RNA sequence: AACAAUUGGAGGGCAAGUCUGGUGCCAGCAGCCGCGGUAAUUCCCUCCAAUAGCGUAUAUU
């Protein structure tokens, strides 16, 4: 009288990690000159 | 406190000890001996009980060998501390005397009946060896390492 | 060359009692050699010579080390009193006893070579 | 550990004329030849040329009570390239080896050693380096060699003797400047063998403070001796070099 | 150079003697954990003043305090890539690849497959 | 004195200097309460 | 309360008691631990600092 | 870290022991009548 | 309650057995009728499990404190002769 | 009390892995991969709106010399495809002269 | 997994559980209680003290 998943298993967690500051074109394009995002 | 926490853990670390209760016991007995030391101090020099009673003390102490048979004065019986005592225990002359391979090994081995003390086999490992018996620490007759029967272990072994 | 005479009124019988004591506690590096390495090593904390060496050149190289190491040494009149001070069956030329961090031993190799010093 | 052959840089150390080698796995604290291609007592050494001539000689802190306060941490040794010290107890001019290393060609190191056979060895050394003076005489009496020893800046002690602080004391009374260096070892076995050694330590260096030094520092050397200290003074000033 | 450490001179420095001092502010990672030294952490690790040099001889150790002729090797580097546990070294090395491949994007690209699958 | 070398038993009785040397440690502090004298950190008597 | 099998004899539990604080007085103080051994000084191994003065001002 | 010490236990001070007088303690003790050699050998039972 | 150090009692009402928070005051404490004295005071029931074995009616022993409400005094000690702490763990029955 | 604590009254709970067929959709986030992203996005949201009261309350007529030494972001009319929001920066190459690049191919 | 050492205290971690507060995603107190499952499950502790002894209450010195 059971059920598969019900059992507790082991949970494996990868570290998360999240994508970088993804900055539109249009506004980094009209931020003042201090703040200007500097890319190569 | 802390510093004695740190004292009667140093002497039952020093010494192979089972609890504080032995540590407590034996500044005791010195608390006892030192004590008697002071009040013949009180007196002068030819006062003849300190004279007569001193000197049968630090007799008493060359002969359980606590004090050293170097130095005869009561100054230097007031001076002592209860790794003298400790130092004379039946346990560490075990493994000072090299019996055992560790302080809780002599333990064992005086408890377990493996060593005698002259005459006596002795259980106890408290027990207060005199400076003119401490050379006769040895393994008992019926033990395996006095000769004897191999012990339980070989019995088991050997059938 | 034996400027550091032990002298027979129980100084020499306190030294190889003290030896004969530190031999049974196993403190004690027996011969010429094993006592040099004892110096040399910087083990030692006490040495004995004897007097009674047929050359006594042989025996003479450890008070050099000695001196270096500052460790006291001290000679006494007969190589076989060392020697069955030791409990060798053959002579001992030249003892040298070490210590450890408790024990009464250590306690009376210090009063010991405080009588060293009152010589040297 | 510290292989013949391995490479190993040399860096100074904090103080003047003591040179550190660090390697891969260990370091080593090492002075400079004065006589090149010359090991004085059978040590490890260290050949380098200018980018033949450089030479590094190792020095051992079992084997010496300076390199042991030098490795112990010692905030000045009052000793560089140029100084005269007054070594004492000076046993086959080993760490005279090294002092003479320290203070260099123009510096000058006086050792005084009572037994004639270490004389001997030391008047080996001696003869080979040129700044340094052998001594025989009796550290208990200074006015022997007071036509030998002049106004010396530094003076350091290693004899095993009960009367330490007044063999130091009549010593720097007749050859120490106004405001000198002394550093001194101390074995409390060897004062006061049956007093803790903190005390015999500190009664050493009472018995200096009433000899009318001032006491700088003190340390204990153990990790590499056992009831050793190293005790750090300046004579009649507060400040060294006056 | 140094008038009072008997002319030291200046450092030379080569990319194989920066190399050697890299390695000097980290022989405790060399020595894996069999032994641990002084945490000298400053951050300019080339010296002013240093003289890259050898042991030569100790009258008393000649039997085994000895390099022999295939090991007075030319830098502490080439001594440390000559010693053994180097596949101990890339050994850890691919324990500390595999956390930090631990769910970067590699993993996230598996998940969209697994999805648009 | 005592910070140097720390040997010392220390006889006492403000809560000012008493009170500075409960902070460094295993040092003895000996006061006097009225008929006796008392000792506050040597593990012996 | 679970226990533990050194807290079930008194004696053992003081020993590992004070092997650990044996332990730790290595890390913040400096022992003797015997001079040099057989191999004869293979110099300061866990390295040499030269900035740091580790004495008592007196 | 000094030597001679387990944990906040000064295994240094050992008797004759020695013992810093402070005015403090002077004042109270000749105001207590209490002679100090003979009391300080009492409360510690040991050469001072 | 400074003549005895004990003080038997009824458990009159277990005062806020409908409170939200399980371990906190209004549950522990419990309405107690002195048995010599005739007062009615509240003492701390130590748990809440604690607090399902003291029941109503019951012959219940109480001592004090030593030192959500600061002021409630006594404490359970014993049900029905039974030590609360031994019904607690699984020691004895009552 | 922590000493009026059983030890079933510690005992860790299980957190439950997800069912196998939602196994190929991940991991389910209970409340710490929750955590990561809600700080992680709200971190994103607060450097984007700093940068939107910059690019609004920016003066136009803002001089800095830093402009005679640098090339702007353009637009997207003198940019064309190449148009990112951002400022180039420089990689140390440069045009080199033909007198060093003739020492060069020597070499080479 | 035994020939089965205790008595006190301090602290950490935890759910598709619960309860409460409130200008989302926070915080609180707390949790033997969770979807299934009881021949079902095999999972989380550290430190301090005395230690065949120890805790607690009042009188207290």
């Amino acid at each position: 009288p059971q059920n598969p998943n019900s059992t507790y298993r082991k949970i494996e967690r990868p570290e998360r990690h999240f994508n970088p500051l993804r900055v539109p074109k249009n506004l980094a394009a009209e931020l003042p000159f201090k703040s200007q995002i500097v890319q190569t | 406190e802390a510093a004695r926490l740190d004292s009667e853990l140093k002497l039952v670390g020093e010494y192979g000890l089972r609890n504080k209760r032995e540590v407590w016991r034996v500044l005791l007995t010195l608390s006892k001996i030192r004590r008697a030391a002071r009040i013949l101090l009180t007196l002068d020099e030819k006062d003849p009980k300190r004279l007569f009673e001193g000197n049968a003390l630090i007799r008493r102490l060359v002969r359980i060998g606590v004090l050293d048979e170097s130095r005869m004065k009561l100054d230097y019986v007031l001076a002592l501390k209860a790794e003298d005592f400790l130092e004379r225990r039946l346990q560490t002359l075990v493994y000072k005397l090299g019996l055992a391979k560790s302080i809780h090994h002599a333990r064992v081995l005086i408890r377990q009946r493996h060593i005698r003390v002259g005459k006596q086999i002795v259980n106890v490992p408290s027990f207060m060896v005199r400076l003119d018996s401490q050379k006769h620490i040895d393994f008992a007759l019926t033990s395996p390492f006095g000769g004897g029967r191999p012990g339980r272990v070989r019995r088991k072994k050997a059938k | 060359a034996a400027w550091p005479k032990a002298e027979d009124p129980a100084l020499v019988q306190e030294l190889l009692d003290c030896v004969q004591q530190a031999s049974h506690y196993r403190q004690l590096k027996k011969g010429a050699n094993e006592t040099t390495k004892s110096v040399n090593r910087g083990t030692s904390e006490l040495v004995i010579l004897a007097a009674d060496t047929q050359p006594l050149s042989i025996v003479l190289h450890i008070p050099l080390i000695c001196e270096e190491k500052n460790v006291p040494y001290v000679y006494v009149p007969s190589k076989v009193a060392l020697g069955r001070a030791c409990g060798v069956s053959r002579a001992v030329i030249a003892v040298s006893l070490t210590s450890n961090e408790a024990s009464d031993l250590n306690s009376k190799i210090r009063a010991l070579r405080d009588k060293v010093e009152r010589l040297a | 550990g510290a292989k013949a052959g391995k490479k190993v840089i040399v860096e100074p150390h904090r103080h003047k004329g003591v040179f550190v080698a660090r390697g891969g796995k260990e370091d080593l604290l090492c002075t400079a030849n004065l006589v090149p291609g010359e090991s004085v007592y059978g040590e490890k050494r260290i050949s380098v040329e200018t980018p033949t001539k450089t030479e590094y000689r190792i020095w051992n802190p079992f084997r010496s009570k300076l390199a042991a306060g030098i490795l112990g941490g010692l905030e000045t040794i009052y000793m560089k390239p140029g100084s005269k010290v007054l070594y004492l107890g000076a046993a086959s001019g080993t760490s005279v080896s090294h002092v003479a290393d320290i203070v260099g060609p123009t510096g000058a190191v006086y050792a005084v050693e009572f037994s004639h056979r270490s004389g001997r060895d030391l008047i080996n050394m001696a003869t080979r380096r040129t700044n340094v003076i052998p001594i025989v005489e009796d550290a208990r009496k200074p006015m022997a060699y007071r036509m030998l020893v002049p106004m010396v800046d530094v003076i350091f002690a290693d004899v095993a003797q009960p009367d330490q602080a007044r063999i130091v004391g009549i010593n720097a009374r007749l050859f120490l400047k106004q405001g000198g260096g002394l550093l001194i070892s101390i074995k409390a076995s060897c004062i006061d063998s049956t007093a803790p050694p903190e005390q015999v330590f500190a009664s050493e260096v009472q018995k200096l403070r009433e000899d009318k030094f001032f006491p700088k520092e003190q340390l204990t050397l153990e990790p590499y001796e056992r009831d050793h200290a190293m005790v750090s003074c300046v004579y009649l000033q507060k400040e060294f070099e006056g | 150079t140094l008038s009072d450490w008997y002319n030291i001179p200046r450092t030379n420095l080569t990319p194989e003697l920066k190399r050697d001092l890299q390695l000097l502010r980290m022989r405790d990672v060399v020595a894996m954990g069999k032994q641990f030294f002084k945490k000298d952490n400053r951050k300019d690790f080339v010296p002013e003043y240093c003289q890259v040099g050898t042991i030569i001889a100790g009258a008393t150790d000649g039997v085994s305090g000895r390099l022999t002729r295939k090991e007075r090797k030319r830098t502490i580097v080439e001594e440390v890539l000559s010693s053994d546990s180097v596949s101990k070294y890339k050994r850890k090395y691919h324990e500390i690849q595999e956390h930090k491949k631990s769910g970067r994007k590699g993993y996230y690209k598996k998940l969209m497959a697994a999805r648009k699958r | 004195r005592v910070q140097k070398h720390r040997i010392y038993i220390v006889a006492t009785n403000d809560r000012d200097l008493k009170r500075r040397i409960r902070k460094i440690p295993g040092v003895p502090i000996m006061s006097v309460q009225k008929g006796k004298y008392a000792i506050e950190r040597l593990p012996g008597a | 309360p679970n226990r533990k099998k050194e807290q079930r004899n008194p004696r053992v539990k003081k020993r590992k008691k004070y092997e650990e604080k044996q332990k730790k007085l290595r890390s913040v103080k400096a022992v003797y631990k015997g001079g040099e051994g057989p191999g004869g000084y293979q110099g300061e191994l866990s390295g040499i600092k030269t900035n740091l003065v580790k004495s008592v001002k007196l | 870290m000094p030597s001679s010490m387990f944990f906040e236990h000064n295994e240094a001070l050992v008797p004759p022991y020695n013992v810093l007088v402070d005015t403090n303690f002077l004042s109270r003790t000749v105001g207590a009548k209490l002679p100090l050699l003979e009391s300080a050998m009492d409360c510690l039972y040991a050469s001072v | 309650f400074g003549g005895s150090s004990h003080a038997k009692g009824i458990v009159l009402e277990k005062v806020g057995v409908e409170a939200k928070q399980p371990n906190s005051a209004i549950r522990k404490c419990v309405r107690v009728q002195l048995i010599k004295n005739g007062k009615k005071v509240t003492a701390f029931v130590p748990n809440d499990g604690c607090l399902n074995f003291v029941d109503e009616n019951d012959e219940v022993l109480l001592a004090g404190f030593g030192r959500d409400i600061p002021g409630v005094r006594f404490k359970v000690v014993k049900v029905s002769g039974v030590g609360l702490l031994a019904l607690w763990k699984e020691k004895k029955e009552k | 009390m922590s000493s009026l604590r059983h030890a079933i009254q510690r005992r860790a709970h299980k957190e439950r892995a997800q069912p196998l067929e939602r196994q190929r959709l991940g991991i389910l986030e209970k409340k710490k991969d929750y955590r990561l992203r809600a700080r992680d996005y709200k971190k994103k949201q607060a450097v984007l709106k700093s940068l939107r009261q910059k690019a609004a309350e920016r003066n136009e007529d803002e001089f800095y010399f830093g402009m005679m030494s640098r090339k702007g972001p353009g637009s997207a009319l003198t940019r064309g495809k190449g148009f990112t929001g951002t400022v180039d920066g420089d990689r140390g190459n440069k045009a080199l002269s033909v007198e060093t690049v003739r020492l060069l191919k020597t070499q080479d």
